[PDB]
């Protein structure tokens, strides 16, 4: 990306890296007060953590932040949103993880029974190839027209 | 850790994906298998489109041959609005009795507001096919194109079936009779009286096979209400513009009493207005000693918020037996049949962006 | 907003109350 942006991200990474280990832990992200009440923090961290070691190193940090660039296209934004739901990273949103991620967002505003019912119906109505899970293509068929990608922009 | 593929809330049964075929819904003699249908629809199961259309058109053909004004002997159980509350319809038949051995009259408003309207239509139409001379269906004001495209029935059809099925329902609804003369004592309608209806013969002469007009006697039968101050009239006018509905009229207690006396009737049985108890008995006619008007409302916990009882009226052995019932659980739908992705994605994009802004400061 | 929300001769008359 842009050179001055790389420099600013280095300085910010170091400030978040409270124990100066070279990698960002969940506790270190959660030290930010405004992240403590955001129910999708652990999902975003998991997506940044491409090697699955539980922490975000600087390479992961830069590539993760880059997906929110103004120059990123619609598919890039919508695929990040897709990965929010796809907890197991197999490329398909399955019933169990769709419930779990929605449960994180809704908390007690819906009962588990109600949430499972609408999850079931979305799986059935959105599954077009019959494998019982939602691919990225099936996902975009449903949400592609909502223009949420326009909102997922961050200035580094 | 909870599985990411298997379902979390396993006590909730996964709805069936298979669509029932004609052989599965119609027995060897062409009669609907209403036990199969009831069990499948209670699971939110669907029919094949051709099978749904067969139910709708076969039921329409029976309705098409009926009179504007049905002649229904007692005993009969009279039922008011259902409004797509299929799981309460199931309770209604438990309370009123099985259609296998119970005569029924429904006063309309089968669809809209509740999100199981097409299941209500398919099951009641199947019962009408199976019990053509013991189960009766009148038209309510929601059984039309105007209201079902404004409310959610049309959208419900397009989500679960097709617009073709919606269109078939609209042509079937045009066949619905408008009124019933019950036990030669009661005029039964959805809404009520009309300035242009002075005799039962005025009902027989209507042309009902059409979308309800914006005004006139067919409109008034489906749309009219008693005055707010019914029975306590300073309002000396028999019919006044119905400002609640935006069409048709309020009718007064003198208006109703005059109609009853002129036509030798005991009472008007109608629906159309929610009641906390599921019914309302209005002021007795001074000449009969019997309530001049009765409202029956069969949708408990209307709109999931009213917290009202529902009732049906079982008229049998010269007894008018009000049977109340409470609401029953039903599966959940987001408003307007919205899917969870459309519902949640705005929040996801909002909160992930918010985190990134805060992470970067 | 910290959580996702849901969008917006004479017949006698007898009574059998709800069970
Ligand atoms: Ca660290
Ligand atoms: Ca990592
Ligand atoms: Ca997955
Ligand atoms: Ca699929
Ligand atoms: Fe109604
Ligand atoms: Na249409
Ligand atoms: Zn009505």
């Amino acid at each position: 990306m842009d050179a001055d942006e790389i420099k600013r991200l280095g300085k910010r990474f170091k400030k978040l890296d409270l124990d100066n280990s070279g990698s960002l832990s969940v506790e270190e992200f959660m030290s930010l007060p405004e992240l403590q009440q955001n129910p999708l923090v652990q999902r975003v961290i998991d997506i940044f953590d491409t090697d699955g070691n539980g922490e975000v190193d600087f390479k992961e940090f830069i590539e993760g932040v880059s997906q929110f660039s103004v120059k990123g296209d619609k598919e890039q934004k919508l695929r990040f949103a897709f990965r929010i739901y796809d907890m197991d990273k197999d490329g398909y949103i399955s019933n169990g993880e769709l419930f779990q991620v929605l449960k994180m967002m809704v908390g007690n505003n819906l009962k588990d029974t109600q949430l499972q019912q609408i999850v079931d119906k979305t799986i059935i109505n959105a599954d077009k190839d019959g494998d019982g899970r939602i691919s990225f293509e099936e996902f975009c068929a449903v949400v592609g027209g909502l223009d949420i990608h326009k909102k997922m922009v961050v200035d580094v | 850790k909870l599985s990411t593929t298997d379902r979390v809330v396993k006590a909730v049964p996964f709805p069936p994906s298979h669509r029932l075929t004609a052989k599965e819904v119609f027995d060897n003699d062409g009669k609907p298998r209403v036990d199969i249908l009831k069990a499948h629809l209670m699971k939110e199961g669907r029919l094949e489109e051709s099978v749904a259309l067969r139910i709708i058109t076969e039921g329409a053909s029976i309705l098409r041959q009926e009179k504007n004004l049905l002649d229904i002997d007692a005993p009969v159980t009279v039922c008011g609005d259902i409004h797509g509350q299929f799981f309460d319809l199931m309770k209604l038949f438990e309370v009123g009795g099985s259609p296998a051995n119970t005569r029924y009259l429904f006063l309309g408003d089968y669809v809209d507001r509740g999100y199981f309207s097409i299941e209500c239509v398919l099951y009641l139409w199947a019962l009408k096919i199976l019990y053509p001379k013991t189960l009766f269906l009148l038209r309510g004001n929601h059984e039309c194109r105007h209201l079902t495209e404004y409310f959610t029935f049309k959208q419900e059809c397009k989500i679960k079936y097709s617009e073709r099925v919606y269109d078939a329902c609209m042509d079937a609804f045009d066949c619905l009779p408008l009124a019933a003369l019950m036990n030669q004592q009661f005029l039964c309608v959805h809404g009520g009286l009309s300035p242009e209806i002075n005799t039962l013969d005025d009902i027989r002469k209507l042309d009902r096979f059409k979308e309800p007009p914006a005004y006139g006697p067919m409109c008034d039968i489906l749309w009219s209400d008693p005055l707010e101050d019914f029975g306590n009239e300073k309002t000396q006018e028999h019919f006044t513009h119905n400002t609640v509905r935006g069409c048709s009229y309020f009718y007064s207690y003198p208006a109703v009493c005059e109609f009853l006396q002129h036509n030798n009737l005991l009472s008007i049985l109608r629906a159309h207005e929610a009641q906390d108890a599921g019914y309302r008995m209005y002021r007795k006619s001074q000449t009969t000693g019997f309530p001049s008007l009765i409202t029956i409302f069969s949708a408990p916990n209307y709109l999931d918020v009213y917290n009202n009882k529902a009732a049906v009226l079982k008229y049998e052995n010269n007894v008018m037996n009000i049977r109340q019932f409470n609401c029953s659980p039903h599966p959940y739908w987001l408003p307007n049949f919205m899917d969870v992705f459309t519902w949640s994605l705005p929040f996801v994009g909002e909160k992930v962006t918010e985190m990134l802004v805060n992470v970067l400061n | 907003n910290n959580y996702l929300t849901v969008p917006a001769d004479l017949p006698v008359i007898t009574i059998d109350p709800a069970s």
